[PDB]
């Protein structure tokens, strides 16, 4: 309860303290324990191949220069004291843009311990790149990682470990992605060697499974309905040249518009997606239907009923093969 | 460390008034995020390593390098290296300023920073989308001429560039080159410029297939009118007009992707060729209908039109490829 | 306002499947947790699961022995207790947690609780 | 009126003041009273599931180190003095991006009191995430909250309470959302336990009711008119094959365009909204109408009048069931 | 011309100067005169209900602590001296995002006077919210205001007044809005009472009149032409079922597309705008025209000429009533 | 080569230096020479009526307080020394948003001279407003200016001049605008009088000529082709009511879509552009063509050939008058 | 420019419903307030309501006794006074407030006022 | 390059209407000003008006007496002088100002000037 005594203790700790030197400089590497409390994953972008992550990033390490005696309490100091203390140069290797929230003050926590242990917490919103394999899109499964590494200190000066083992990362259940579900998360610790030296690495990875519900309503169902619409021409008499030709034209044009719209919502990848294959297949059926009437019109100047039993049967077979392959 | 900093003059380059400071430079390209032809720019994240000798910081009695953090950066003199053709750039400061200063006893300083820069790249879209682009990354001292700072690629540049490991969604890095232009004089004095040139080849795949195939199928749809009886005037007229309108809308939409594109792209040429065929098909039936007010014309058109389109396609693809 | 009813306890010497049915504003409480309280001991966290996505977490004691899953059609969360042990003798409760209510392992963060079923082996 | 005397008093207060230590450090927790004066809610975004809030955030606490005597006035100091004073580390848990206005100076207020009470006001524009249940969209009701919590200090060091009880938050009537109406607001105080400890929590929540006026004109009315348009084919003679087929095609195509446009203005949720059900129902009626003529054309090479009495009757029943269910 | 003498004079002024204390602290309130030189109004946004304003904001007040003698000149100092001087905590109440230009230096001016008068100028670009009544859109008239208020100091400590009376705000003629015209501007001074106290208020308001020229070409003319296009069906023979039905369909579809596009460029307000009423009226005429032919086709299996004289006459009456009501 | 001697010389210069006072304070105005090396003009926006300019802004003035002797060299100091030196308060009057590049350091240059001359260079990217007259669009010619002015110092304290006369601005040939060409650039020096006083002004203006190549392919050619498409109806027999009516409808609808799309890419100006006149003229021809068949259909229940010679002749005359007027 | 007329007072010994009709530029003044002034006492805030959204606020004395609602068709705001008390004897006024005019409870923030009806019980 | 011609002066003892016709690059000079210069006295600002929008400003001496309006069809700005006084005896000029040329009241900011008409009453 003696604020002056606490003030003297803290001033003694910071007297002669050199922020330029890591703890145990020139000696054994300092072990830094890390835990992450995930707040939310706001966005997952296929076009930019990145995701936005908000989390509470906490670092644990012991600095004997900050050890104090006579106070059986954990000193929770103002966040502005972190500028006078050494902190690990932790950075995210795969991030594209990140910041620390600063309202109403900087989202930062410093909590000292009698033995010299320092707790350093930060609330960070980060946009991390995540390369995606869209070959099976929209029935694909993605593995997005978050790489944690020291920038300047090599393994000879600093070491990273997940504090608490597999329980180091919490809040995974808080992730509520409308388009994805968190199948699994993993924690990986390893050493990465560059030209400048070997650096510690912590990796946090999520396996995301895309939800097919949106794409059934948005793309798959409209494509099927247009294909069924083309089948109406078979039951219309051949003398109605204007009617059947108009039916063939509009179904083909509508199919093209759907195909063009979908590809504009995704990155300009050179390979064919699963959804593209379905749209190409649907375009073939409607195009064949218009060609079917042209053949009927040509011979006229039994075929229709024969065509009535082939296209729905073939389209059902095409759907069965397509869904079995991608599920 | 306080002793070395004491008496250190930050405002002056090492050996002011003497030989120019020889600064070794190295790049570690981390990613190339966006390559926008509409904005004529690309975004790159890179580790920039600068090495130079400052005898004022040489120390005694210790043979171990002094690994220092970003907080010590503000105390020392640094080269004023800037990216010449960067629209915008910034530093990564999470969780701290991603800066490295490793000091050696002889006075050699290693200075590494992580920066993301949006670099303007002049692109020629004459052969778009079958176009190969070359983009540069120019590095230069802003205020120090060749009399004060001299740049040169470090020997480790060929091994740590990391351009082979990059994966690009739409392009492929075919070749890269590190060039040193020692004869650049922008305003006052000679400014040596280190330039990184890399060639990007746009991937040819389903991307180009989306633009070309419907255009072909629109032309194919116009061909189907030939097999339709001439007495079906509303049917053939409707087929002619719909294909022409769809072609016109596609041309407008395609050019709208690049709003400030006052150039003739190969894609635009293909649309013009396709528009001629679909417009000619409607004219072909109009001539047949007017003659009736003919049967041989339709039969001849069934062979002339597919053959003519195939021939002009060969010319189009051969020239641009 | 969420109402929780749990059933499927009883006494056994084995595999048992508890269940918990929810009703009300379940959207504001997307996380369901399972807790047990031994006589005299403080209430202990067993496992938690989200309504959407099926993400689940378990305690070390019940890890690889208890499985938790839910079906949104019935708004029911069921705890399947397999390979029972005499240490698993406590009153099992069912709880729901708010979106920004904090960690899963702390019962005080949960707002609505069930009656509680006594299980003895 | 003695500025020198006031200057000496303030300099005495800040002499030896340690911003790193909270008031009553090592003793009882400091109680912080909070009031919010809402300025406006600029935007409510369904795609991003967040809202933008501008407010005057005020904090009340007593610091005996700042107590002064001999001046029977409340010292309203310059906002730049807040950098030399201890302030609570208050942060918003569910915010996505926030800032403090700084024109022409930082929107910050410091007002001292003779007993040591400190008034700290900030004008903050914040974007807070708000998960939305769009199952009943656009007839849905949303509950968006604003979580207030201390970042570093636990309940042993700081306590939060709404100053003034239920009147702590004012300016709710100033909220003018074109698409929503503020049904009710609530104030909640509780303690949240994390791994690092238990932290005080203040929650401000609004219940928003969406206005159906815009959606009636934009989506519901055009869909009904297209459905009525399909009924015109029944009064057209069957021999007009081109006319009736064209009527069926265009109504179906127009219905698809409306359905596609609506889903592009909302997040890619996997579940079906109320508006989606109405569009699907309208698509069924127009699709059945085109199938109805195909059956008539097939048998020809009484049905029309029989169809004239079924579709408007069934569509009216469909509308009655739909609106009663969602209202 | 003695720079050393001027340097000594300025150093004497700032020696012992306390920026934390307002002039005449504890005494009479300090009167602050304000003038605004409008540079431009860049944007007026209906969707966001805000406008962007660039202006030269100047504040006039007297601080006897800065009074100097022996120099018969007005000291125009560097803008960086403003950090060592007390300035009013002036903020804009209705702004959404504002900043001070800082190229090549901060757009700030400090000019002292021998009697202690201080001139403080700032070039500020501000985005101020402006609620708009779109019931008469696009023939509406809007009143957008700019609220100026002190944040921390109440009326007991500071007072605001327009320096120069009604001539305090200049540059109104510089405003060049392509869509609006500045009918009038007003200056209002009043006191606003909050819970914390009563604060001075300065308000600058503009009355904007929207230009109808753009909307005539963009929306009104295309709608009329489509309505006239529907009248062509009356001159077409009734036996041309495909032609007249196609005419009715396309006019209706085109009318819907225009109506949908317009509503997407405006906020999702629940009330009906003037332009919406015109589009609804035009949709009725084209829909009735298609229903007119269906009646003709039904009775066939005089009416056309009778319809030829009604629709243009009724449409002209509808336009006359519409324009007179909204003009 | 004596770094210590140079350090002593520079420290002597900055000892007692007052950044708050301009050179020759209270005496003759200091002449500041300015030269601009244009890097590029990235964008020219008609909707926002502004352009983005990147340039090397250099200022040239003499400060006798910085004069040094004994060193026959030009001292190129670190850019961070500019914070301890007086610099002109140069700002751009018509800019909307500007910044100074700061990678890897601030793009700033300080170069002293033995006589006291100071060279101050900055690399600035600026967005400057430019009002555009779009009456002759897209065949218009625009004059965009860049206004340079001192913010605080009047003509009694500072004077501006283009260093090097008409050669002060270089790099104009580097400007590569796909849509514009730099016809001419001019340098203007004058004095501007405000209420606060008279201020020096430097103006840099460019005359931009728009390239017609893009608009011929994008708008003019598609409009002509649709107009020619409407002429096909004349060769079609009158009994083909469905065919000729469909041709008239689709050409009219396509013309409307082109007109709507173009106006959405430009600001909502109330006056009629040159391109709008061409689109209106093209719409008249296609609308008359559909009215022409309605007259033919009406009289039936020679005109076509008579119409065949009028519309292409009139359209050619319309194009000839249009292009001659605007070229 | 807003004109306010109020009616529905009189003398009673009960339930009473005051009303206030508005006309003019009501858009610039979206908030309507009710005030009463006892003889000798300062004018007292009763309740306020917004024209759009129907959001309402009340004083503690009249809480759960007086209800305020409005209809935009007639541009009328009506105060329903139920369970009257002898303390409710004052002249009731009707006022309108600007968008950025400050707090509701302070009469000086309101610009346009009605005539005022005297109510005695 | 703007050319200004003014007419409509003469001598009267009344209502008078001056006019000023403009030609050239009027877009770059959207502001037209009126100035009068008494013999020996410095040139005095009378009133200014924008070509687009019709926004106008006047001096205190001529306020509520002189009216300024323009028609863009003829590119003419006319000054209507009503209720003349003997103090209104000066040479009236017509001037145009650039977009960023500064304040209206200062003649030195205007670039192009007319000939000037002498008016005596
Ligand atoms: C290093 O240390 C030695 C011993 O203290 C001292 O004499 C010498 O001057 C120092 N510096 C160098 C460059 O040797
Ligand atoms: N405000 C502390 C949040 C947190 C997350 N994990 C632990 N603590
Ligand atoms: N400018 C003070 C605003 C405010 C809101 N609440 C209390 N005061
Ligand atoms: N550069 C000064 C601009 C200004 C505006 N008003 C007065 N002066």
């Amino acid at each position: 309860g003696n604020m002056s005594f606490v003030k003297e203790t803290v001033d003694k700790l910071l007297k002669g303290y050199d922020i330029r030197l890591r703890p145990d400089f020139g000696g054994p590497p300092v072990c830094v324990g890390m835990n992450i409390d995930i707040a939310s994953i706001d966005m997952v972008s296929e076009v930019n191949m990145d995701y936005t992550l908000t989390m509470y990033f906490q670092q644990y390490w012991r600095d004997k220069r900050l050890a104090y005696s006579g106070i059986p309490l954990n000193l929770t100091l103002d966040n502005r004291v972190a500028d006078q203390l050494w902190v690990p140069d932790t950075y995210f290797l795969n991030d594209k843009k990140s910041f620390v929230h600063g309202v109403t003050v900087k989202n930062r926590m410093i909590r000292l311990h009698p033995d010299g242990t320092v707790l350093y917490g930060l609330r960070i919103t980060t946009t991390a790149a995540c390369m995606m394999d869209l070959r099976r899109y929209p029935l694909d499964e993605q593995n997005c990682t978050l790489e944690i590494e020291s920038y300047g200190y090599t393994t000879d000066d600093i070491e990273f470990y997940w504090r608490g083992g597999d329980k180091a990362v919490t809040g995974v259940e808080r992730i509520e992605l409308p388009q994805f579900s968190i199948v699994e998360h993993r924690l990986v610790s390893r050493n990465v060697v560059f030209a400048t030296g070997a650096y510690p690495r912590l990796s946090l990875s999520f396996r995301l499974k895309r939800n097919i519900g949106y794409f059934i309503l948005q793309t798959y169902m409209p494509s099927i309905l247009i294909t069924i619409l083309s089948w109406v021409s078979f039951w219309i008499n051949y003398d109605a040249s204007a009617a059947r030709v108009a039916l063939g034209i509009t179904t083909v044009l509508t199919m093209t518009t759907i195909n063009t719209h979908l590809r504009e919502t995704l990155p300009k990848i050179p390979y064919v997606k699963a959804i593209d294959m379905y749209l190409m297949g649907c375009f073939v059926f409607v195009f064949l239907a218009l060609l079917e009437y042209a053949f009927v019109n040509y011979i006229f100047f039994a075929i229709d009923r024969w065509s009535r039993i082939v296209f729905p049967f073939t389209f059902s077979l095409f759907n069965l093969v397509y869904w079995l392959y991608y599920v | 460390l306080d002793g070395l900093i004491a008496g250190y003059a930050r405002n002056f380059r090492p050996g002011i008034g003497g030989p120019p400071v020889n600064v070794a430079l190295a790049l570690e390209v981390a990613s190339i995020d966006h390559i926008s032809e509409a904005n004529m720019e690309y975004t790159m994240t890179v580790f920039l390593h600068q090495s130079w000798r400052d005898s004022r910081l040489s120390y005694n009695h210790t043979n171990e390098t002094l690994g220092l953090d970003s907080r010590f950066v503000d105390k020392l003199w640094l080269p004023d290296t800037f990216i010449v053709n960067a629209k915008s750039a910034w530093f990564h400061d999470v969780t701290v300023e991603n800066k490295l200063i490793r000091l050696q006893p002889d006075g050699v300083i290693l200075y590494s920073i992580r920066i993301t820069s949006t670099v303007a790249c002049d692109m020629d879209l004459a052969k778009y989308p079958m176009d190969e682009q070359e983009c540069m990354l120019d590095l230069e001292s802003y205020g120090y001429s060749s009399e004060d700072i001299v740049y040169y690629w470090s020997e480790s540049q060929e091994h740590i560039h990391g351009l082979d490991k990059l994966q690009l969604a739409q392009f492929t890095i075919t070749s890269y080159r590190f060039t040193t232009e020692l004869m650049n004089f922008k305003s006052a004095g000679q400014f040596p410029r280190l330039s990184l040139h890399f060639h990007l080849r746009r991937n040819r795949g389903v991307y180009i297939i989306q633009s070309y195939m419907p255009s072909v199928l629109l032309v194919a749809m116009s061909w189907v009118s030939f097999w339709i009886s001439q007495a079906a005037v509303p049917a053939r007229v409707s087929l002619g007009i719909t294909t022409v309108l769809t072609m016109t809308t596609l041309m407008v939409s395609a050019r709208s992707s690049l709003p400030r594109a006052s150039a003739i792209k190969a894609l635009d040429v293909y649309f013009w060729i396709c528009y001629v065929f679909v417009f000619a098909a409607l004219v072909e039936y109009a001539f047949a209908h007017f003659n009736a007010d003919a049967d041989t014309i339709d039969i001849y058109a069934r062979a002339v039109f597919p053959a003519a389109f195939a021939a002009v396609n060969v010319i189009y693809w051969a020239a641009y490829a | 306002q969420v109402q929780l009813v749990e059933s499927g306890g009883g006494l056994v010497q084995g595999s048992l499947r508890l269940s918990c049915a929810a009703s009300g504003h379940t959207f504001n409480y997307p996380i369901m947790g399972w807790f047990r309280q031994a006589p005299g001991k403080e209430r202990e966290f067993v496992g938690a699961i989200s309504w959407s996505g099926g993400s689940t977490s378990y305690a070390d004691s019940v890890k690889d022995r208890f499985t938790i899953s839910r079906d949104n059609a019935k708004n029911t969360v069921y705890l399947e207790m397999n390979n029972l042990k005499p240490e698993d003798t406590a009153v099992y409760y069912c709880a729901a947690k708010g979106r920004y209510s904090g960690g899963l392992y702390y019962p005080t963060n949960y707002d609505y609780w069930g009656q509680g079923t006594q299980v003895t082996v």
